[PDB]
């Protein structure tokens, strides 16, 4: 009895970590659900602690490669738009106008070829200010981005809302839930749970703010890696959302040709209305309300009295350096400097925003390619939750007691640490070593 | 009643080992190729375990039952400070370098230890 | 002599439960992907009734015995209505609303229930 | 001492026959297809054997014994003369014309055999 | 070849929903333009 | 030597050496090279 030896048992509940591939659940067409396996049951654990650790998960390295893929193919069989880079003869749309676009709506003139290839084709047209560019009586442009990729049209039925999807992992894995209230970003976890796949996740694409996202719990939350580092980015969530309206008011019609045999194009027509530019509203005293709750949180990490101070941003491309999102078809750019504006000591109207308008755009950054976006007849709306900000800070000397913030980000992976992060893929392992009294028969 | 997959997963060795099926059961339940290498990648890993405890002489059963000593120089503790309190968990790190050891003369020994012995025994 | 694959379709249940082997060692005998998507679906299909069938402590027999009552309810013949004229596709339909209850308690109770024994019996 | 990979591949039979598992143990161990015709490849084949392996009553072991009759006829040879000096490459030549009459006679009478009496025993 | 001849089975056939059809018919059209792949792209000719 | 059967004069002959004998190959030459865009986003290298 006391000579113990060894036994094996089989089906023990242990595990690993490890990271393998995942795959879609879900339930005209998107980018994302043509096909693939429609769809809770979740499982409650008990005194188990973890070691989570967001910032170094490999979800968010594998589903960042499974968009651009996603993106990409959805836009092979459309048309090739190579033989519009002619040259533009091309003039001010809306002369003698004393409001503010006017720099805007070039009217240019040229022309395309018709199906039969011996015949040509005259057309008029209208662009914006932001895609064409004087080349060396009316002068001559040419498009934004001929020199160096091939520009292709998508297809105008196929649609970019985004539709919530689940990521499921295969059998053989199980996915980790912490359910705690207050957490911040590196840390045990003491009430976890099993899912089989996840909630519902919304892949909206933005820039130095977050729409459509998800709430937190009753206080509003700071989370970065090293805050005392100035180099990483500082993600915050809110509880309560604010609102924000968002419109395009001049009318539109559009207009088609037919470049070669089969294929197909659209343009922008004309305006029948009034000229007008594409705003964005917002609730000044509930914004006003919720940086004052944002900064009562903030200072917990730096004392009680140092001046905070909240200001533009710093430079870059169009991309970063603005308010950017699709809502509904057509891509915006606002500019948002009306909301990072005065300081901080311990002692009914609303908020417009200006906001331009772009057509030809190289999303993802990739060098060769870039796309083109038909326009939409009718006028534009959206409503939306703010859920989220995305704040960095400047260096600075030793003896300081003004500490900034500039509403940063850019990169896009960000977008999706703060919607996956109380998930954790893990790999089970079912056989396991240890000791008794027993002893098998001969 | 069954707590679920994974449900003693903070309960005692000895209560765990009550409640074994059930994690067992679950085990083997352009873009087609990610749906079939994850279904494959399922495979083997269900397969290798399968032909190792095969070769252990006990391939039926749940509950193995072998001859070959402890030799507490590998971990000492006592019986009850191992069944009544502590869970598999904590159990995985002092056992995770002696691994490649036991499986080895396990496998090695006894096996071939035994099939010599029917083999005399039904010669007579 | 071997009527070949599928046989003894029509036959008597007690005369088909004298063959049925041959049944069984038939089971595992761009457009590369329509034969793996094929071949790998013959697997595991193969694989879940393995396992299915080794977790009934009884992996290795084809005419498995356990110790569960019948209990009468379900169907109610006699021994001798039920091996002597039916076939097996009549048997199909009066069993087919009773399976996820007979899989449970033979398979949660039974394995469960003789595991413990043996721990015990060996330990003394 | 653990020669290796196929280590006694020119020794003695009843040599070979002391080392057999680690012959065992490495049987698992656009341009994906490949990767995936090949690894889906190794599966059957060894599922293939498994499964008769499993259907000729031993399914478990290694060392089977079964009772058929070697009827001299096939081969004549002493059993000195076959565990002492030569190979099992050698002893493929002279068998591999039976092969199918051995696998048959083994496999479709003694497990049909085995299972009536267990059956009628049980009964009683 | 190689058939295996039943007795005393009924079954109870249904054609016109039959699952077979709807199979190879897709598999005429996928296999029908795989073929034009390679071949010549006759667009300058529409003159 | 190595062969599949010399009295057949058909096949080939591999003969292996065992000591290297070296061989220098060179071209003298320096070769500007130039640039040009053939169309929208594609390039086009050429001998100068
Ligand atoms: C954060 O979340 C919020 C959640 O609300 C998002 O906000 C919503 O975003 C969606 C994006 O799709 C917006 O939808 C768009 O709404 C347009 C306006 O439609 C409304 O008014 C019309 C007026 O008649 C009503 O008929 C509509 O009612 C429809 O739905 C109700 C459901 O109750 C039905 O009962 C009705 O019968 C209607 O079916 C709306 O109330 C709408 O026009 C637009 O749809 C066009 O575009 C799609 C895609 O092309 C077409 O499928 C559709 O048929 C419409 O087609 C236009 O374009 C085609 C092109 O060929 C033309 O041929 C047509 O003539 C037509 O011009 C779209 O559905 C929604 O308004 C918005 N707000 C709310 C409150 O829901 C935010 O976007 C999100 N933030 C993000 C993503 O950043
Ligand atoms: C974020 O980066 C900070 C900045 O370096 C890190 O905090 C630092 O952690 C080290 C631990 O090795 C501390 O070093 C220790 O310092 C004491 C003297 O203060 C010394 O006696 C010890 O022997 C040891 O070297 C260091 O002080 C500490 N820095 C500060 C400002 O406290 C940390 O690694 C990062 N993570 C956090 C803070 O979570
Ligand atoms: C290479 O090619 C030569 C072609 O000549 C092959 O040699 C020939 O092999 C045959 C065997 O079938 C010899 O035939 C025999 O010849 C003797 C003497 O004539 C005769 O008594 C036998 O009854 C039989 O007919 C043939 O002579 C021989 N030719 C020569 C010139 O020796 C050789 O086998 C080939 N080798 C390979 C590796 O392919
Ligand atoms: C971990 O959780 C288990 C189950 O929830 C707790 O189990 C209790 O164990 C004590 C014995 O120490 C019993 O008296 C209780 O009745 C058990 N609770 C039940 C069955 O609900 C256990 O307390 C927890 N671990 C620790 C360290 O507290
Ligand atoms: C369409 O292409 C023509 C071809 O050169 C361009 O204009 C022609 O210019 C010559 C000489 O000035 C005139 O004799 C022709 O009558 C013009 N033809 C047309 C159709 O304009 C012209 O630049 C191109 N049109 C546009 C709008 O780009
Ligand atoms: C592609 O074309 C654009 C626009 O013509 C070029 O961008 C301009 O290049 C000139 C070169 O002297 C600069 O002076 C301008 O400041 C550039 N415009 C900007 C930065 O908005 C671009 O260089 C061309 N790319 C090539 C030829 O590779
Ligand atoms: C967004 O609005 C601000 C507010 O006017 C613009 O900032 C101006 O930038 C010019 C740059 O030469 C300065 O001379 C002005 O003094 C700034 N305005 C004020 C009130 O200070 C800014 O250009 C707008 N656009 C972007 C992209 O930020
Ligand atoms: C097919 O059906 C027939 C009649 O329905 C079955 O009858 C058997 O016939 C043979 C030949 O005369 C007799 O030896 C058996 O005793 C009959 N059995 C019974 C139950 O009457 C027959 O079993 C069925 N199957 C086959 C393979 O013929
Ligand atoms: C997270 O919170 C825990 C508990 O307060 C603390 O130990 C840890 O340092 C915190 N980490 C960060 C990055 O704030
Ligand atoms: C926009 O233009 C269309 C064109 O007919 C017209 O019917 C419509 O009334 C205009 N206004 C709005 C708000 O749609
Ligand atoms: C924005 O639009 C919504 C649409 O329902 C409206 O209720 C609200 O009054 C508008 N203004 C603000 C400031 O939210
Ligand atoms: C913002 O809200 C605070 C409430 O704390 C109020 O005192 C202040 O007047 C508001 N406006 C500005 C511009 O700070
Ligand atoms: C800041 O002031 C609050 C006042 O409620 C106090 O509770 C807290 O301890 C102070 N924090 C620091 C870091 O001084
Ligand atoms: C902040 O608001 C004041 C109000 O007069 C304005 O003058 C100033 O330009 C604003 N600054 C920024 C950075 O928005
Ligand atoms: C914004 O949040 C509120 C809070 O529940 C919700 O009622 C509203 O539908 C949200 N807007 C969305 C999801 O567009
Ligand atoms: C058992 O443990 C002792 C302790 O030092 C060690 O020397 C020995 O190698 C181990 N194994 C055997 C088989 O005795
Ligand atoms: C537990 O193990 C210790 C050695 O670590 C031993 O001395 C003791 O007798 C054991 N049993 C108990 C505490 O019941
Ligand atoms: C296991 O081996 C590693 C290898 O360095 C060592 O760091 C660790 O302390 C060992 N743990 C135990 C429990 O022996
Ligand atoms: C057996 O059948 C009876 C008939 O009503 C039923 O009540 C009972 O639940 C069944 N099962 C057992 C385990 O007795
Ligand atoms: C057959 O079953 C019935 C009940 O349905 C029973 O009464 C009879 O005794 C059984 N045996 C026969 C007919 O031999
Ligand atoms: C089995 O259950 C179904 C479910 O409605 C029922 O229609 C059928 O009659 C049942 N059959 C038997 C034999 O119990
Ligand atoms: C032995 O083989 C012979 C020749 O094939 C055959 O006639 C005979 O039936 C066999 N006897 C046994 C016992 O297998
Ligand atoms: C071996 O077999 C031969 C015939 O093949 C027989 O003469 C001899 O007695 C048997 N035993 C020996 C000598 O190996
Ligand atoms: C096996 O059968 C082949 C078939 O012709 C024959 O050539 C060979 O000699 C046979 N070998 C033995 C050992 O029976
Ligand atoms: C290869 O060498 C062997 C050994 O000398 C010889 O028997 C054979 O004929 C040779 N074959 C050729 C093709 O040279
Ligand atoms: C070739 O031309 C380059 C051009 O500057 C010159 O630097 C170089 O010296 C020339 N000769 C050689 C041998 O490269």
């Amino acid at each position: 009895a006391e000579n113990l030896w060894v036994t094996v048992y089989y089906g023990v509940p242990v595990w690993k970590d490890a990271e393998t591939t995942l795959f879609c659940a879900s339930d005209h067409n998107v980018w994302a659900t043509h096909a693939c396996v429609p769809t809770p049951q979740e499982i409650h654990l008990e005194n188990v602690t973890e070691e989570f650790n967001m910032w170094k998960n490999n979800m968010v390295e594998q589903m960042h490669e499974d968009i651009i893929s996603l993106w990409d193919q959805s836009l092979k069989p459309c048309v090739k738009l190579t033989p519009l880079c002619v040259t533009l003869q091309c003039t001010n749309y809306a002369p003698n106008l004393l409001s503010n676009m006017r720099g805007e709506l070039k009217q240019c003139s040229f022309n395309m070829t018709t199906e039969l290839r011996d015949k040509k084709q005259k057309v008029y047209s209208l662009f914006y200010r932001l895609d064409v560019v004087q080349i060396n009586s009316n002068k001559e442009y040419r498009l934004i981005n001929c020199n160096t990729s091939a520009i292709t049209q998508a297809c105008p039925k196929v649609s970019f809302e985004p539709i919530p999807i689940h990521y499921c992992a295969p059998a053989g894995f199980a996915i980790l839930k912490c359910k705690d209230k207050k957490f911040n970003g590196t840390g045990p976890c003491p009430s976890v749970s099993t899912v089989q796949c996840t909630h519902g996740i919304k892949p909206v694409v933005s820039t130095q703010l977050l729409l459509n996202g998800s709430l937190a719990e009753e206080e509003v939350i700071i989370r970065s890696e090293n805050i005392t580092n100035n180099a990483k980015n500082i993600l915050v969530q809110l509880n309560t959302p604010v609102q924000i309206n968002c419109t395009r008011p001049n009318n539109n019609t559009v207009k088609s040709i037919r470049i070669g045999p089969g294929q197909a194009f659209y343009y922008f027509g004309d305006i029948i209305g009034d000229i007008r530019m594409a705003h964005c509203n917002v609730s000044k005293a509930t914004w006003n309300e919720t940086l004052g709750k944002v900064v009562k949180q903030l200072r917990k990490h730096f004392g009680n009295n140092t001046i905070i101070r909240f200001a533009q941003s710093s430079g870059g491309d169009l991309e970063v350096t603005t308010h950017s999102f699709n809502c509904g078809g057509e891509f915006f750019y606002c500019n948002t400097s009306g909301l990072f504006n005065s300081t901080w000591i311990s002692n009914n109207d609303s908020i417009v925003l200006p906001c331009r308008i772009k057509q030809i755009i190289n999303m993802w950054q990739r060098i060769g390619q870039a796309m083109y976006a038909p326009p939409i007849q009718g006028v534009i709306r959206c409503v939306s939750n703010i859920t989220g900000l995305i704040l960095t800070r400047d260096g600075g000397s030793t003896n300081s007691t003004t500490e900034t913030f500039r509403p940063g980000g850019g990169d896009m992976r960000d977008n999706w640490r703060s919607e996956l992060y109380k998930y954790k893929v893990v790999k089970i392992e079912p056989l396991g070593v240890a000791p008794t009294r027993c002893k098998r028969r001969v | 009643v069954s707590l679920g997959f994974l449900g003693a997963a903070g309960s005692t060795m000895g209560a765990a080992s009550m409640t074994l099926t059930v994690q067992a059961r679950n085990l083997l339940s352009h873009w087609g190729i990610k749906q079939l290498q994850a279904r494959v990648l399922a495979v083997e890993h269900y397969l290798r375990d399968q032909q190792l405890l095969g070769i252990w002489g006990c391939s039926g059963k749940l509950i193995c039952c072998t001859n070959v000593p402890w030799n507490s120089s590998w971990s000492n503790r006592n019986l009850s400070e191992i069944w009544d309190n502590m869970t598999w968990l904590q159990w995985d790190k002092e056992i995770s370098n002696y691994t490649q050891i036991i499986y080895g003369l396990l496998e090695e020994s006894q096996n071939q230890q035994e099939k010599n012995e029917q083999d005399l025994l039904a010669l007579d």
